[PDB]
RNA sequence: UACUUAAAAUUUAAGGAGAGGGUAUCAAGCACAUUAAAAUAGCUUAAGACACCUUGCCUAGCCACACCCCCACGGGACUCAGCAGUGAUAAAUAUUAAGCAAUAAACGAAAGUUUGACUAAGUUAUACCUCUUAGGGUUGGUAAAUUUCGUGCCAGCCACCGCGGUCAUACGAUUAACCCAAACUAAUUAUCUUCGGCGUAAAACGUGUCAACUAUAAAUAAAUAAAUAGAAUUAAAAUCCAACUUAUAUGUGAAAAUUCAUUGUUAGGACCUAAACUCAAUAACGAAAGUAAUUCUAGUCAUUUAUAAUACACGACAGCUAAGACCCAAACUGGGAUUAGAUACCCCACUAUGCUUAGCCAUAAACCUAAAUAAUUAAUUAACAAAACUAUUUGCCAGAGAACUACUAGCCAUAGCUUAAAACUCAAAGGAC
């Protein structure tokens, strides 16, 4: 005898009931254990239904502000050739190190984003990095 | 229908209980003119026993006579009830036993 | 979705069509005779109205119009 | 489910929680209101929630509602007299709309109980009759007194048809 | 009943806050209004006039009637709808009784008198009450309760579903049980009455526009894809004419008939009849119907929003009326096949008709089988379809068939359309799976 009615309530709130009905005569062992640390939110079936009309969901687009000098730099001199290394934690591309120095350029003072793009080119290639400006 | 679409028509309309054999009344007095038989119509089969009656209102009707044998004539004065006669189709008429001329089944 | 229920109305139509056909000599001669009573109605309705108010002849140049003769 | 918004509006108890019983002076009491705006929105809830509630206690005062005829909705009384009694309602919930109209052209408590009291005068719990207007029909009811015959039968003593016998045997 | 002038009971007349039976197939009534020089042309009505039908209602009681002609001068068929009683009629059945002792009324100053009002009785299971006897119906399911025999789709039985053709708990007789009980069962009648629905079950009107209410609250719209109307225009394929030209051409699953006045070609001529491939795998325009070959002209647009008929304007196809058109298609008709027959399906020929110009007709499975409008997408699976659902306004629906019918009214409609019942029959019909 039990409760295999699984879209009424909850496993927890379902043995309660078995014991206050004296069908259940022993605690289940993870009883007091639920009871002393219970999740966060209960665990109630609910059924999934569709959005209608104008709902939607909540869920924001992640855009840092970086990501407005990232674009520019794909556009003009694409991915560096230099391979990206997604296992090393600490990895600096050629987009991110642009992107570091035109941040500088910026805190100085610049106000001209065309000011910043051309001048961080310049100053990466005094680096020695090789940057095409690749149109194709 | 909308709470001003109730208001302008008001309770439903209520079609006017038309009577039946009798007239609205209990019971009627005829005289018998013939005795027949009627045959139920299927799946039933049997040789009833109806007769045709003239009404105290003037009109005449078929009446079916219950009970295992009758001894009515024509001429014979008799007491209809209401009630239709399930498988005879149009007798909805029925004589009562042991009034006027009719009289009781003789018990077996 | 069956069309029984527009057999039976296909039935209806299609015999009372025949039956239209068959008497539609007769239907006409009816429909003549109940214009003719309709247009007596008429007069005589418009002729209790005068006679009512007092008058003892329709008012001067009226005539009543023949509404349900064949006019058009 | 009842129909309409509100549905209970359309119950005898709310119609009854009216509190406004206008004085008999009041004849007329037109409501100019506009269907949209902010500062007419307890004029709105007025007609929708408490005009019913006053015609109720009302019944003989004539209310005349008029639609968006004006910059501002009010009020205006017309009184037997002649005189004409204006309210300006804009900016001003409907409860408070109520308790206004009820200060200035309202029945007191006083004066009401009195008129309840003066309507009840010519029953009296002693009056026999019909259930309709009397408590008791008859005297048998009252307990000690003779029970009505066909309850109880009379002593034969009591009977005429006993009487009638002796008077013929005497 | 009081005063020389006022309190009641009871009525009458003129009115009106509101309420008040049925039929709208009764939709118009026809003088039904106002002013007050006597003119103006109004009054009532889909918020139900008018007409007709039915009914006593408001119940401490009220209203109408009093032989009949609503009335009652008059006339006539010349009086119990006062109590009891009779005839006839009806399913319907109280004494041709006693007393004015009580109360009420009339009269009298009064003792009093009078009263089929009334009081006390008589009659009757119609009801209630107290007692005493026990009868009535029922016993397949709904629904409390059957033993045995008889009958054998017969005789009979049932409110509904149903039972009876040989073992019938359903009929008849028995037996035993069950229910009610001085009653019990049958017939008749009455008591219960709209906050529910409208894709597929009854139900959103073929379309749009203007009113008055009830609701709502915003201040725009439109801005070259096939709306609509007019004029002009033409590519392909036909048709006709001509040149040349096979002997056949045409037609079917196979044939037959038809045809050689045919057939094939024409970078030959005429025609401008009819219909607009591809684009279109597009989803535009318009109220809907409907609209797509090209060009030009005219042209769609702002009312907050929903909500309209008895008005107005539209409305595929088919059809009617007159004058034209005519390539092809094609009801009907004729000819040929098939078949037991074939008034058909197939073949061939050819009409009405499909086209234009005027007018009528007003019907579609006029169907997204979805009324419109503004919200919401969660605090929500009858099934299927097209997820659910709230609010506002109007329309519509109330078992099936009879019935896209009968009658009525309107209409250019005449074998028509719209409007649209009842009798009677049935215990189902219908939707989804
Ligand atoms: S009612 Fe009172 S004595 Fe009968
Ligand atoms: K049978
Ligand atoms: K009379
Ligand atoms: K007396
Ligand atoms: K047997
Ligand atoms: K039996
Ligand atoms: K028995
Ligand atoms: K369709
Ligand atoms: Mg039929
Ligand atoms: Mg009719
Ligand atoms: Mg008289
Ligand atoms: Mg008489
Ligand atoms: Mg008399
Ligand atoms: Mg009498
Ligand atoms: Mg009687
Ligand atoms: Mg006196
Ligand atoms: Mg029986
Ligand atoms: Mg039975
Ligand atoms: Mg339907
Ligand atoms: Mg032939
Ligand atoms: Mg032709
Ligand atoms: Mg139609
Ligand atoms: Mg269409
Ligand atoms: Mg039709
Ligand atoms: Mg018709
Ligand atoms: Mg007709």
């Amino acid at each position: 005898a039990g409760s295999r009615l699984e879209t009424v309530g909850s496993v927890f709130s379902r043995t309660r009931d078995l014991m206050r009905a004296g069908v259940l005569k022993e605690k289940p062992l993870w009883y007091d254990i639920y009871k002393a640390f219970p999740p966060l939110r209960e665990p109630v079936f609910r059924r999934p239904r569709l959005r209608y009309g104008k709902a939607k969901a909540d869920i924001q687009d992640i855009f840092y502000q970086e990501d407005q000098i990232r674009a520019k730099f794909f556009a003009t001199y694409g991915s560096g050739q230099k391979a990206f290394d997604l296992f090393n934690p600490n990895f600096k591309s050629t987009c991110q190190r642009f992107v570091e120095k035109y941040t500088e350029l910026q805190n100085l003072g610049e106000t001209d984003e065309e000011k910043l793009f051309v001048e961080t080119g310049k100053a990466l290639l005094a680096e020695g990095i090789i940057l095409r400006r690749v149109r194709e | 229908a909308t709470l001003n679409q109730m208001h302008r028509l008001g309770p439903r309309k209520e079609p006017p209980k038309r009577l039946g054999p009798t007239e609205g009344r209990p019971q009627l007095k005829g005289v018998v003119l013939r005795t027949f038989i009627r045959k139920p119509k299927k799946p039933n089969s049997a040789n009833r026993k109806c007769c045709r009656v003239r009404l105290s209102t003037g009109k005449e009707a078929v009446c079916f006579i219950p009970g295992e044998g009758h001894t009515l004539q024509e001429h014979h004065v008799v007491l209809v009830e209401g009630g239709r006669t399930q498988d005879l189709p149009g007798v909805k008429l029925k004589v009562v036993r042991g009034k006027y001329d009719c009289g009781h089944v003789q018990k077996k | 979705k069956n069309v029984l229920k527009i057999r039976r109305r296909k039935m209806n139509h299609h015999k009372y069509r025949k039956l239209v056909k068959r008497t539609r000599f007769l239907r006409r001669k009816v429909r003549e005779g109940r214009l003719k009573k309709k247009q007596i109605k008429f007069e005589k309705d418009l002729k209790r109205i005068w006679l009512k108010a007092g008058l003892k002849e329709a008012p001067e140049n009226w005539q009543t119009p023949k509404i349900y003769l064949k006019n058009k | 489910p009842m129909k309409g918004r509100f549905p209970i509006r359309r119950t005898l108890q709310y119609l009854g929680r009216g509190d406004v019983v206008f004085k008999e002076s009041v004849k007329i009491m037109t409501v100019n209101y506009n269907t949209y705006g902010e500062l007419g929105e307890g004029a709105r809830k007025f007609v929708f929630f408490n005009i019913p509630q006053i015609q109720y206690k009302n019944p003989w005062v004539q209310i005349m509602m008029f639609k968006n005829m004006t910059p501002s909705p009010f009020l205006r009384f017309y009184l037997d007299s002649g005189e004409q009694v204006l309210v300006d309602v804009e900016t001003k919930s409907n409860k408070e709309i109520m308790e206004h109209i009820k200060k200035i052209l309202g029945k007191k408590e006083e004066t009401l109980r009195e008129e309840e009291l003066e309507k009840q005068q010519r029953f009296h719990p002693g009056n026999f009759g019909p259930r309709k207007y009397c408590l008791r029909e008859c005297m048998c009811e009252v307990e000690g007194q003779v029970p009505c015959p066909g309850l109880v039968p009379l002593p034969k003593e009591m009977t005429g048809k006993y009487k009638a016998a002796l008077k013929a045997s005497t």
